[PDB]
């Protein structure tokens, strides 16, 4: 069962998939061959509540009706900053503008 | 592996190879691709058709729904047509 | 009317989420999916016709059968100029109507189970059939696009010269 996945952290997002049976470690495992930052040197967040790097993907929520490929999850991203960790911090995207008249109810 | 598509506003995302070249567009012009017209409201929406495209060719099950809000739909039309998928 | 008035497929969204909808595919190739199948597998496509938009194409009596839809005072039926015969505001309703195959006669569509689409469309594709779903066809005129993309936008109406 492939989960798909929005990794994000400031003005970046990752798409990436991995199993449901896979844990939080192995993602911070693929997160480190793209940004190079070791799994200690993470954490990963659903919402605001830090992930427990033992449990799968699948315990902590993320399945096929809730990381689909055109609907992933959201998994947060903060790097460690020397001893501390930096806040949780996610840009959001842009917005869109007010619906053009011909396209309201 | 992986490429990054950088949006209008800053905004990078990070999308494997494989479902980037989803894109005839991206396809034609490839690390690193900036799009200075599309902004991040936008790629981020056509990086999920990316991974919808790849993993529902040759399906082997029914086909869900790609979720189109109408606030997008205009700018995502013109995305689309412009990246040639 | 001595004239035609262009008219969005009012049910377009719907139809482009049927899984038994194919999009532009001629009638050889519907034959080629078609071929060997039990009676009463079919699809619904674009026909190649200039003057209809849909057919479907279905297995009956051992052959591969196809049907043209035409409308006709904002009804679509598969013969739109003889009212005896079955029609519906919408292309989806005309496909239910056709579901049951002992309530099919010898000279009608028998759409019993549907042969399952395998591909996503493409993104443009997708948008288009959402911004019609919210708009109409003299609507498409006042949006911000280019008119390359208004002409994409008005592909799927039909011509009504009614009123
Ligand atoms: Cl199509
Ligand atoms: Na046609």
């Amino acid at each position: 069962m492939d989960v798909f996945l929005m990794i994000r952290r400031h003005k970046t997002t990752i798409f990436t998939d991995a199993k449901e049976s896979s844990t939080v470690f192995e993602l911070k495992r693929i997160v480190e061959g793209i940004l190079k930052r070791p799994p200690d040197e993470q954490r990963l967040y659903k919402d605001d509540q830090l992930l427990d790097d033992g449990k799968t993907l699948g315990e902590c929520g993320f399945t096929s009706q809730t990381a689909r490929p055109q609907a992933p999850a959201t998994v947060g991203l903060a790097f460690r900053a020397d001893d501390t960790f930096e806040a949780l911090c996610i840009e959001p995207f842009s917005s869109p503008p007010e619906l053009p008249d011909v396209m309201k109810p | 592996m992986y490429v990054k598509l950088i949006s209008s506003d800053g905004h990078e995302f990070i999308v494997k190879r494989e479902h980037a070249l989803t894109s005839g567009t991206i396809k034609a012009m490839l690390n690193e691709v900036n799009f200075r017209e599309i902004p991040s409201h936008v790629l981020s929406k056509v990086c999920m058709y990316f991974t919808y495209k790849v993993r529902y060719t040759n399906s082997s099950t029914e086909i869900p729904e790609f979720p189109i809000a109408p606030e997008i739909a205009l700018e995502l039309l013109m995305a689309a047509n412009f990246l040639d998928c | 009317n001595l004239y035609f008035q262009s008219m969005l497929v009012p049910d377009l969204l719907q139809i482009n989420n049927n899984p038994c909808y194919w999009g532009v595919m001629d009638k050889y190739a519907a034959e080629a999916l078609l071929e060997g199948k039990p009676e009463g597998t079919f699809l619904l496509r674009d026909s190649a016709q200039e003057d209809y938009l849909f057919s479907v194409s279905f297995r009956r009596y051992s052959r591969s059968l196809h049907a043209r839809i035409e409308q006709w005072n904002h009804n679509f039926s598969f013969d739109a100029h003889d009212p005896c015969v079955f029609h519906s505001p919408d292309i989806t309703g005309l496909l239910e109507h056709y579901k049951d195959p002992s309530a099919c006669m010898f000279f009608e569509p028998l759409l019993s189970t549907p042969l399952i689409r395998t591909f996503p469309f493409s993104l443009q594709h997708i948008c288009r059939t959402v911004i019609c779903n919210c708009t109409t066809y003299d609507g498409i005129d006042a949006l911000p696009i280019p008119s390359s993309m208004k002409l994409y936008l008005k592909e799927y109406h039909y011509k009504s010269k009614v009123r």
